[PDB]
């Protein structure tokens, strides 16, 4: 009842335009309006999973609108090895035909009001939170 | 580069060098075709007449527009010599040189030439079959040996020689191999007629004591030969180069005559396509060529998997890209050979997708680019992977006694562009080990 509720304010709303959703909303789910698409971090090496998730966008009704083209982004961690993973997981979409662009950098980033954790002492917060994770007549009586 | 080239190569050879340069009218009929358009009008001017002119009268003849092209022409006249700027009674005549005159008469009106073009001997041979399958084979030869492909044949001693001490497939005895340079992959990218002149050039530099007028006056005049004629036989130093020219695959003489081949008339100058190849998102090469030297020079970055008679096909990878850029292979060149060599359908599709793109909003023209951007971006990418890692080498400054004497020593090095790093809290600075000296003998002073 209560995704239900969220996907139907996320749909018919306009005050709400985006979602945070899990695992749960990869496959067989019709979403009609989403046109965007953000994966953080995801389920390592599973391949089906990069594709069954960009299925979702894939399914946008303003598909032939002049011009339009949905975005599917893919956050990945420099030095890490999500960048094997995410390399790992996008080679069936590479095999279908599309193509991954890297973006190394996004412009006018800097200049954008406030953003998460800009302060080193913020920083070092997340830091030590994220470390520290690891006789019916009895009864009248009382 | 080509007239630049030669052009360079002249103007730094000293004018008592150059003045016999133009005795023969062959080199100089050769020579009258690299000057600009400009220079060659007015030089035809001067030369049928034998009286002096000034350098005003000469202007007179640029019109306004044409002005920036008159500076040009007389500058590049100038420095090979060929014009004598004489000043006297006032005035700067200008003058032709008389060597230069009479050459170049002697070449147009059908003069006294001394041989300069050879003789005929009536006893020709087929081009086809035999002169373009011989210096093919010839000049097929030392490109494998150059891109390091297997070949049964290697090439003698003599270009040998000169491939190794030029830039050109730097070798190392320690390795015991011969492997291509950033230079290397430009000179295979450069056309026939430049990829010729590189080697010639070089040769030229190579030769001490042969003298230096004559193997050029061998060199220009080999051009003016006709390919499929014959040409009987010149000096002692032309001989011996005779000779090492069959090396390079631009004569070929049977054991008295000589034939000059395609490649020796492509010399001066002159006038779907092979190696087109598919780069698409799948990092897959298709390349439509049937030649073996088109397939050693894509070897270099691409892992080949298979090859059919019509096309070879196959796949970029992180590890061929790393081989090329590991011997000193630029990405921007690879770019430049994918792009160079693109098959005609990628034009199209990228200009319908131009079309397509000014069909929606044309306010914006960028440069179209035949082969996905993807590629391009992974290609550079990879490039940055290999330069992850910058380090210099040199020494470290501590313990200064006073901060003026630290800024002073740190002062001179940036002056003399020596300095790479410097810390003023910690009072540190490290110099390149080039420019350790430097800094050391300004500590003394
Ligand atoms: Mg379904």
């Amino acid at each position: 009842q209560e995704r239900m509720n969220i996907l139907q304010n996320f749909q018919y709303n306009d005050q709400i335009n985006t979602i945070f959703l899990s695992k749960v909303g990869d496959t067989s789910i019709d979403l009609p309006e989403a046109t965007c698409l953000i994966q953080i971090s995801s389920h390592y090496g599973s391949r089906r999973q990069e594709a069954q998730r960009l299925g979702r966008i894939l399914r946008a009704k303003r598909r032939n609108d002049e011009g339009f083209n949905a975005f599917f982004y893919s956050l990945v961690s420099k030095d890490t090895q999500e960048m094997y993973y995410s390399t790992k997981r996008q080679a069936f979409l590479v095999d279908q035909g599309y193509a991954f662009k890297v973006i190394t950098h996004l412009h006018g980033m800097e200049n954008i009001p406030n953003l998460a954790y800009a302060s080193p002492r913020e920083r070092r917060e997340l830091l030590q939170e994220v470390l520290l994770k690891n006789h019916p007549l009895i009864r009248k009586m009382y | 580069s080509l007239k630049h080239s030669v052009t360079q190569y002249l103007e730094e050879i000293p004018q008592q060098v150059q003045n016999r340069l133009y005795t023969s009218p062959a080199t100089c009929l050769a020579i009258y075709r690299i000057l600009p358009p400009l220079a060659k009008f007015f030089i035809m001017a001067m030369v049928f007449n034998e009286n002096e002119v000034p350098l005003l009268d000469l202007d007179k003849w640029v019109n306004s527009n044409g002005k920036l092209q008159f500076q040009n022409a007389i500058k590049s006249m100038k420095s090979l010599h060929l014009l004598i700027p004489n000043k006297s009674s006032g005035t700067l005549m200008i003058n032709l040189n008389p060597t230069f005159k009479i050459s170049l008469r002697n070449a147009l009106t059908g003069g006294e030439v001394q041989n300069s073009f050879g003789v005929v001997v009536e006893e020709n041979v087929v081009s086809l079959d035999l002169l373009d399958e011989y210096s093919a084979n010839k000049w097929e030869t030392i490109l494998h040996f150059m891109v390091g492909t297997p070949l049964a044949k290697i090439p003698s001693e003599k270009v040998l020689n000169l491939l190794k001490h030029s830039k050109l497939m730097e070798e190392v005895n320690s390795t015991g191999e011969f492997k291509i340079t950033n230079e290397g992959f430009q000179f295979l990218l450069q056309e026939i007629n430049s990829q010729l002149w590189t080697l010639l050039l070089q040769y030229l530099k190579m030769i001490e004591t042969m003298d230096l007028v004559d193997v050029l006056h061998f060199i220009f005049m080999l051009g003016a030969l006709e390919v499929g004629k014959a040409y009987k036989i010149l000096s002692e130093t032309q001989r011996i180069m005779l000779q090492d020219m069959r090396d390079y695959g631009l004569v070929f003489q049977k054991h008295s005559i000589f034939y000059p081949t395609k490649l020796a008339l492509m010399l001066t100058s002159d006038t779907i396509p092979d190696g087109s190849l598919i780069v698409e998102t799948n990092f897959k090469i298709y390349s439509y060529s049937n030649s073996p030297l088109q397939i050693a020079v894509l070897s270099l970055f691409v892992h080949l998997k298979a090859r059919f008679v019509n096309m070879v096909l196959g796949q970029i990878t992180r590890e061929s890209i790393r081989r090329a850029l590991t011997n000193g292979i630029t990405a921007d060149q690879i770019i430049a050979y994918l792009e160079t060599h693109a098959h005609p359908q990628m034009r199209r599709l990228a200009e319908e997708k131009l079309e397509k793109k000014l069909e929606l909003d044309p306010n914006c023209k960028e440069p179209l680019q035949v082969l996905p951007p993807t590629v391009v971006d992974q290609i550079r990418l990879w490039q940055l992977e290999l330069d992850r890692v910058i380090t210099y080498e040199g020494s470290l400054y501590s313990d200064f006694e006073t901060s003026q004497e630290y800024n002073l020593l740190s002062k001179y090095a940036q002056d003399i562009g020596v300095l790479l790093w410097k810390d003023d809290k910690k009072k540190k600075f490290f110099i390149s080990k080039e420019g350790n000296s430097q800094v050391l003998d300004f500590a003394k002073r």
